[PDB]
């Protein structure tokens, strides 16, 4: 089994949902990526614009500007009516703009003494005729350029608003994928849990199957977000980045590729670090707080006895090895995470001084600051997702192990298909053909039993604690297999029908009632809702005390809620008893084994079972030996064996273990 | 918030290390508005004509030195402001045990185990984060802010920088405004989350009941609608939890185009510069973060004020039960003696004992019967100092317990409870307890007197196995019995410690202590009559009295009371 395999075949249902929002994000993606872009393209063709030949033309021409009495149109502008008629450029010295008024081939350290600029470049080139621009002039070299300048504005906005829109759809639906595909698996879940065999939850606390149904699958949920708004979603987002980056300057784009493996190895030696500090730190944290709850609870005898300095010395040596690890982790943060990110910012910022002053050096005008500032931008961008990537790639492994365990409980194959329930009563006849039981091997619980249970009810199966009693009623069920021997009901073997079709024909009252949350009159009915409000069957069971209280049990009251602990001991016992008659079962088995009987209660139960044993077939393997002087059909187990097979006064005259349990009582 | 002005004796213990980090905190902010200012520089100079080898060199080296210091101080400040906040947390963990452990019945009755958890495994992680997060992000939120909007105002204009900062403050309203009605949505869905579980460990626990009832399928149903809610759920939080990234990225994108356009602007009118347009949209960028800085703030200051309100109130103002008052100078107890106490529960208006008044001399034997819930195990309760004194006397010797230190006294006592209290150590471990390891081989001798040294001996031999995870009710008890012989005390409680093993094994565990145990007192309570028979005295406790006083013979004598019409029941 492999999660990642499992995952993804998890995930290729509901693909509509992950193409879309990929497709989604990459609209959104390409949106705001390309806003930058705008922007270097507004200070290159617009603001800079400036530094391009000028020539000069008549006024009747539109994007012309005059100077003082001579209009001039830029290159980019130009038309053909007159092919150069002037060469004008505007340089830049210092913070101050200088019209030349003539032809000029270098460029270069350009220097302004007394209106002669002169380009060095290494040559001296010539002294032209310069003159200053003041500031209204050359705004006015600006102004045909304003219109574009509030055009390509008004294009960053509206890219900006659909970028927006997207990004909601995007995320909106790699949330649903996401919830959907953790629904999806949590219903798988609990159908398998459905067909799993009872051995499995009997060897296995309920909490732990609980968690593996509920909060595993949140963590794998986790982990699909994760996966997604993280991973692809960055994954998208510098794939952008870097497409743009290529198509502004492929020379800083493959140093801006080359962070990577920067990334790579970040995330590989933090994850290495992480892992192992946050490891320790979880287990210590555990040890602390399991500690706490063993101290809190017996603390009586941790302060008769004088311990309270050993047991604080154990808790501080605990804490301060937590210190010990949470500051080693604050240190690995510390020289990794944010740091790091500024350390790579700046190293950034000195990439690209490095490389436009190169360029600028060789004075062949290619300083591209447009260039610069969609760099510096883009890389920006591309410095915000490092930490969450490299935390949530820490992190992956809890719900790796999680989806593990989930998909573990799945590809169970020991599940039980049925699911077929009866079409005609059971006519009350269960038989024993030499059953033998054994739980887990070899070691039998049940040998050879066998007996024959005629339509006459009240069959008791009573015994010392160990004398597999309850074993019975769990082969009757087909809770476990007998692996030997045979079980007949009517004549029919159990092990040729389903088990749907067999626990149909039979009803079930154990020690602990069960009491599920909801109302009386659902919890006798079990919410099937297949059943009228016929719950006066509970008031067959004799309740007629309990149910006019407050409201009224036949789906009106509910203080269920709270598990049936408030109401009292013998009542949850006559809500069993009522749900058990209202299915009307052929067989009732009756586990009943309680020292603590609580008198003055268990005489209703008695009585209820009066009202539900007439007329069935019924186990009672209820203890204390005096509830079935009337049992058609004693039966007493010692050593996983019927060893006296006889009545209330066969076995009586005929002494023995059942004379010694009654005597002794 | 007051959260710091709770927190005062904290910082004043470490204030160095504090305004170390803070001081860092501040040339790091400073130090850090630089090198946006350095790549405008060069760009104006890259535009301008006069711009040399020199210059280029002397703006990498910058750059080098000042990524080298925003290095070193940021790691040391991180290092100074969070190491104080596990500092926090671990003093924070250490009080709160040291004061559990003064602890008494009564503030356990009033106070749950899970809220107690609770505050010790989530309030100290607030406070914590306070302590350390909430200062971090109240001085990005207030000193760095401030100073990348005043930076910008002087070395690039205010024109811009209010033009370009309109939106940032929308932002972080709206933020906020989505965190708030995150956290309620987020809260209904793990509610439902809840009911999930809770269903479905009730179906799966109780899977054997429906089983029986071929209920397995409409079980199934209500899963799916309650998954499907969860889902809905789950799906209303998305609706707020998408709202995040689409805003913050209009409401920078916008701050970014607001800049940029009016920034050209700007220029065409030579107010501006282009390496300064640079350095504005680096400073935007930089400045981004001090918008969720103060929601942060206000989020994590709040929960570390609730926490800490919480904290304080079950650790300080929560006063002990009982202390001890002017240590009387008495080294072994004489005589035990109640004179006319009273003493009723904490948690209760019924008195629970009436003047009860007898004696225990030195070696002294007393045994104490009664039905269930008569005061039986009340009698020693109060001779543990684990409740108010309330009325009458107990003397040891002539002189009241008051006087007398708890230390000594809880010496005195050997108490093995009714109930079975043992912890997640080996038995060795277990059964030290009483001597705090000042011996071992009297670990055989202890468990020898005990008599339970046969079943520990059909146990494995794994460090006298392991307890607290998994055995036997008459293990434990004898366990507990060894544990309180061992301390060879003085004054020995048992109560219902033999209600567990055979009437054979309990009547020879009688025999053996009082053999054992001949000029000490011994305190027995338990239902079976028969295993206080040779005590020189017995009482009956019948509600807050004494049905009878006298010696057994006394008791036979008197009117049939449970002594053996129940043998064999
Ligand atoms: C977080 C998500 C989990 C990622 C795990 C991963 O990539 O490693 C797994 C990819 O194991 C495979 O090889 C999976 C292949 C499935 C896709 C191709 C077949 C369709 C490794 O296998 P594992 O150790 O079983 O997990
Ligand atoms: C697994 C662990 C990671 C975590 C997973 C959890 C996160 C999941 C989220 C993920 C984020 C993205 C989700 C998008 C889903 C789109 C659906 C789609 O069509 O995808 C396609 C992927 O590509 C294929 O076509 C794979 C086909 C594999 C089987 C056939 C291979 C034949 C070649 C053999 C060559 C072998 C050697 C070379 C192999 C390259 C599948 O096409 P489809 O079946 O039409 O559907
Ligand atoms: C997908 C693209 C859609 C584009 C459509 C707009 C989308 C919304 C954009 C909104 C963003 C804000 C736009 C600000 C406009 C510039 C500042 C003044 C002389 C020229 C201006 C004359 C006045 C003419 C002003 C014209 C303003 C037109 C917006
Ligand atoms: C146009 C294409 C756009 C990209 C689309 C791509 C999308 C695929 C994204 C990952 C899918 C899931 C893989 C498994 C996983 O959980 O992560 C894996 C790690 O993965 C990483 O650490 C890298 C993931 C990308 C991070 C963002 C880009 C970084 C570029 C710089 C787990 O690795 P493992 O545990 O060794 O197994
Ligand atoms: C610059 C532009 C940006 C603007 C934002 C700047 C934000 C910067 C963030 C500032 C927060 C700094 C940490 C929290 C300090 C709280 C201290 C406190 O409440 O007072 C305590 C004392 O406190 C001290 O005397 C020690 C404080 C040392 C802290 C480090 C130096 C801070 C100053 C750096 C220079 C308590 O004093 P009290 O109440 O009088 O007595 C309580 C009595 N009790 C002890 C019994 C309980
Ligand atoms: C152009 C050429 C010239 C410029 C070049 C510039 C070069 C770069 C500029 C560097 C910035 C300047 C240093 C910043 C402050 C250092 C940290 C500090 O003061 O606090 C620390 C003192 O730490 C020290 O005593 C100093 C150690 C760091 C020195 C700097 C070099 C790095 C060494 C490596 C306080 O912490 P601590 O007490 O050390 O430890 C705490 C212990 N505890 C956890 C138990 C509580
Ligand atoms: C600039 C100078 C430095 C600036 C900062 C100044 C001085 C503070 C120096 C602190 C020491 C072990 O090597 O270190 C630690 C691990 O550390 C790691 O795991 C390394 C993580 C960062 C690697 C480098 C990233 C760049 C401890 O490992 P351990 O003992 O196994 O626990
Ligand atoms: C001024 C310009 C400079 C501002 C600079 C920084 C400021 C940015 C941050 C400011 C908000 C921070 C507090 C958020 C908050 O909870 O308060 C309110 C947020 O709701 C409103 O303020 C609604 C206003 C209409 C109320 O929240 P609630 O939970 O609904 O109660
Ligand atoms: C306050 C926030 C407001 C502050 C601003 C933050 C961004 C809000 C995004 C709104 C959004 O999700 O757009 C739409 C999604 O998409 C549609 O409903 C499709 C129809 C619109 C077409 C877009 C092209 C509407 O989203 P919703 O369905 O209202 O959710
Ligand atoms: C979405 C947003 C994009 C909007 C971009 C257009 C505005 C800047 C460009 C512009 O034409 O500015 C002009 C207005 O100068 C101002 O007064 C500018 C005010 C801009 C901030 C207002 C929006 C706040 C939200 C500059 O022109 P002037 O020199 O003021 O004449
Ligand atoms: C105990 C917990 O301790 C913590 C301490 C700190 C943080 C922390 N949370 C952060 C969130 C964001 C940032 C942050 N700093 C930034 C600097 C610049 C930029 N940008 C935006 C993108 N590009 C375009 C421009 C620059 C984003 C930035 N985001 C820093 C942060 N630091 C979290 C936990
Ligand atoms: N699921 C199981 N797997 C293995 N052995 C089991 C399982 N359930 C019970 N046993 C064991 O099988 C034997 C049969 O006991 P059973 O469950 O019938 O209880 P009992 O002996 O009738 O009496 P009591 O319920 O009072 O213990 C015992 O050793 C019991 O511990
Ligand atoms: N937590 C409690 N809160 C209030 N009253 C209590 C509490 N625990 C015990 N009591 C009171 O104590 C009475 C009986 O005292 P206690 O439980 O100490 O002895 P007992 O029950 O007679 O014998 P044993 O305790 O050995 O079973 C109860 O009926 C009840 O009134
Ligand atoms: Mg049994």
């Amino acid at each position: 089994m492999k999660i990642g395999k499992t995952l993804w075949r998890y995930a290729l249902l509901y693909r509509k949902l992950l193409i879309t929002a990929v497709l989604l994000l990459t609209v959104a993606v390409g949106a705001e990526l390309t806003g930058p872009f705008i922007g270097k393209k507004m200070i290159d063709d617009h603001i800079l614009g400036i530094e391009k030949t000028w020539y000069e033309a008549a006024e009747k021409d539109k994007n012309a500007v005059q100077f003082h009495g001579v209009s001039y149109v830029r290159e980019d502008r130009l038309q053909e009516p007159v092919s150069k008629a002037k060469e004008a450029h505007i340089y830049q010295v210092g913070m101050a703009f200088y019209f030349v008024d003539q032809a000029v081939s270098f460029d270069g350290n350009r220097t302004v003494s007394d209106g002669k600029l002169t380009i060095t470049n290494g040559d001296k080139s010539r002294a032209y005729a310069a003159e200053k621009l003041t500031k209204q002039e050359l705004f006015q070299f600006y102004q045909p350029e304003i219109k574009g300048m509030v055009l390509l504005i008004a294009l960053y906005g509206g890219l900006l608003v659909f970028s927006v829109f997207f990004q909601y759809g995007q995320h909106y639906l790699l949330q649903m994928s996401a919830n959907r595909i953790i629904q999806k698996m949590r219903q798988d879940v609990f159908s398998h849990i459905q067909k799993m065999p009872i051995r499995y939850f009997d060897n296995l606390p309920a909490g732990k199957v609980v968690a593996r149904i509920t909060n595993d699958t949140e963590a794998i949920r986790d982990l699909y977000v994760t996966v997604l708004s993280t991973f692809v979603t960055s994954g998208i987002y510098m794939f952008g980045i870097f497409t743009a980056l290529f198509l502004l300057d492929v020379k800083l784009a493959f140093v801006a590729l080359a962070i990577v493996p920067i990334i790579w190895l970040w995330s590989v030696i933090y994850r290495r670090y992480a892992s192992y500090y946050n490891q320790k730190i979880r287990s210590i944290n555990s040890d602390i707080n399991a500690k706490m709850n063993e101290s809190i609870q017996g603390m009586t005898i941790i302060q008769a006895f004088r311990h309270q300095k050993e047991t604080m010395r154990e808790f501080e040596e605990l804490n301060e090895s937590h210190f010990y690890f949470q500051n080693r982790m604050l240190n690995l943060n510390s020289l990794m995470s944010h740091n790091l990110v500024n350390v790579i910012r700046n190293l950034a910022f000195v990439a690209l001084i490095w490389h436009f002053g190169g360029a600028s050096l060789n004075a062949a005008g290619i300083v591209s600051i447009g260039v610069l500032y969609a760099f510096v931008d883009y890389l920006n961008r591309l410095f915000q997702p490092i930490t969450g990537i490299v935390n949530q790639f820490s992190k992956l492994e809890l719900a790796r192990v999680s989806a593990g365990r989930v998909f573990e409980l799945l590809e169970e194959k020991n599940t039980e298909e049925a699911g077929e329930p009866a079409k005609e009563r059971a006519l009350g006849r269960v038989e024993f053909r030499d059953v033998s039981f054994a739980y887990q091997e070899g070691e039998e619980v049940l040998k050879h039993i066998s007996f024959t249970a005629q339509k006459g009810e009240t069959v008791a199966l009573v015994g010392h604690t160990g004398s597999g009693k309850s074993s019975i009623l769990n082969l009757l069920f087909r809770f476990y297999d007998a692996q030997k021997g045979d079980v007949l009901i009517d004549g029919k073997s159990i092990y040729n029908m389903s088990r749907q079709e067999l626990r149909s024909h039979m009803g079930i009252v154990l020690q602990d009632p069960y009491l599920f949350s909801g109302t009386i009159g659902s919890n006798v009915s079990l919410d099937d809702e297949r059943m009228t409000e016929e719950e006066i069957k509970n008031a067959l069971r004799q309740v007629g005390a309990e149910p006019l209280l407050k409201k009224l049990p036949k789906g009106i009251n509910e203080p269920v809620i709270e598990k049936g602990s408030t109401l009292s001991s013998g009542e949850r016992q006559l809500i069993s008893f009522a749900r058990a008659l209202a299915f009307d079962p052929a067989i009732l088995i009756l586990d009943q084994a309680t020292a603590h009987i609580d008198t003055e209660t268990e005489a209703v139960i008695q009585k209820a079972l009066d009202v539900v044993k007439q007329g069935r077939t019924t186990f009672v393997i209820a203890h204390r030996l005096s509830t079935i002087r009337n049992a058609d059909q004693i039966l007493v187990l010692d050593k996983g064996e019927i060893v006296e097979r006889g009545n209330h006064e066969e076995l009586m005259a005929l002494e023995g273990q059942y004379y010694q349990m009654y005597e002794l009582q | 918030f007051s959260v710091l002005k709770k927190l005062g004796w904290f910082f004043k213990a470490y204030w160095l290390r504090y305004t170390i980090a803070i001081v860092l905190l501040l040339a790091v902010n400073v130090i850090e508005m630089f090198p946006p200012k350095l790549l405008g520089n060069a760009i104006d100079d890259m535009k301008a004509g006069a711009f040399t080898a020199e210059g280029l060199l002397f703006y990498i080296g910058i750059f080098f030195v000042l990524t080298a210091a925003v290095y070193i101080m940021s790691y040391f400040w991180m290092h100074q402001l969070f190491g104080g906040a596990n500092l926090m947390e671990k003093i924070l963990r250490t009080k709160l045990m040291g004061h559990l452990l003064t602890m008494s019945p009564p503030f356990y009755e009033k106070n749950r185990t899970g809220d107690l958890m609770a505050r010790g495994t989530n309030d100290l992680q607030a406070v914590s984060l306070t302590t350390g997060f909430g200062i971090l992000t109240l001085v990005d939120s207030t000193m760095f802010m401030m100073t990348i909007f005043l930076t910008m105002g002087f070395l690039i204009s205010w024109k811009l920088t209010f033009a370009a900062i309109i939106p940032l403050p929308v932002m972080a309203i709206a933020i906020s405004l989505y965190g708030s009605k995150i956290h309620e949505r987020f809260t209904e869905a793990q509610n439902a989350f809840g009911a999930l579980n809770d269903r479905v460990l009730e179906s799966v626990s109780g899977v054997r009941v429906i089983r029986a009832y071929v209920q397995e399928t409409n079980d199934v149903r209500r899963f799916n609608e309650m998954t499907a809610d969860v889902y809905q759920k789950n799906m209303k939080v998305a609706f707020i939890d998408s709202l995040f990234e689409p805003t913050v990225k209009l409401l920078v994108g916008a701050s970014y185009l607001i800049g940029l356009g009016y920034g050209a602007f700007l220029v065409f009118r030579n107010e501006l510069t282009l390496g300064e347009l640079v350095s504005f949209n680096v400073y935007l960028g930089m400045m981004i973060w001090p918008m969720f800085a103060i929601g942060e703030l206000i989020n994590v200051m709040q929960r570390g004020n609730a926490s800490l309100d919480r904290v304080n109130e079950t650790l300080s103002y929560e006063t002990d039960v009982t202390d001890p008052k002017q240590p009387a100078d008495l080294k072994e107890p004489g005589d035990i003696v109640f004179s006319h106490v009273s003493f009723t529960y904490p948690s209760s208006t019924s008195d629970n004992l009436q003047d009860i008044s007898f004696t225990v001399r030195k070696g002294q034997t007393v045994g104490i019967a009664g039905k269930t819930g008569s005061g039986k195990t009340t009698i020693i309760k109060q001779l543990l100092r684990q409740y108010p004194p309330g009325e009458g006397s107990i003397t040891f010797s002539g002189v009241p317990i008051q006087q007398i230190p708890l230390d000594r006294l809880r010496g005195w006592i050997g108490y093995v409870p009714q109930d079975h209290l043992l912890f997640s150590r080996t038995v060795k471990e277990n059964i030290l307890y009483g001597k705090q390891d000042a011996t071992d081989k009297e670990v055989q001798q202890a468990i020898a007197e005990a008599h339970f040294e046969k079943d520990l001996h059909m146990l494995p031999s794994g460090l006298e196995t392991m307890v607290g995870e998994k055995l036997s009710g008459g293990q434990k008890q004898r366990i507990s019995i060894a544990r309180a012989l061992m301390a060879n005390p003085e004054i020995l409680i048992l109560d219902q410690s033999l209600s567990a093993v055979d009437a054979k094994t309990e009547a020879a565990i009688i025999k053996n202590i009082r053999e054992n145990r001949k000029g000490k007192t011994t305190f027995i309570l338990t239902h079976r009559l028969s295993a206080v028979e040779h005590a020189d005295l017995i009482l009956v406790m019948d509600g807050g009295v004494i049905a009878e006083r006298g010696t057994h013979q006394e008791l036979l004598a008197n009117n049939g009371w449970y002594r053996e019409q129940y043998e064999r029941q």
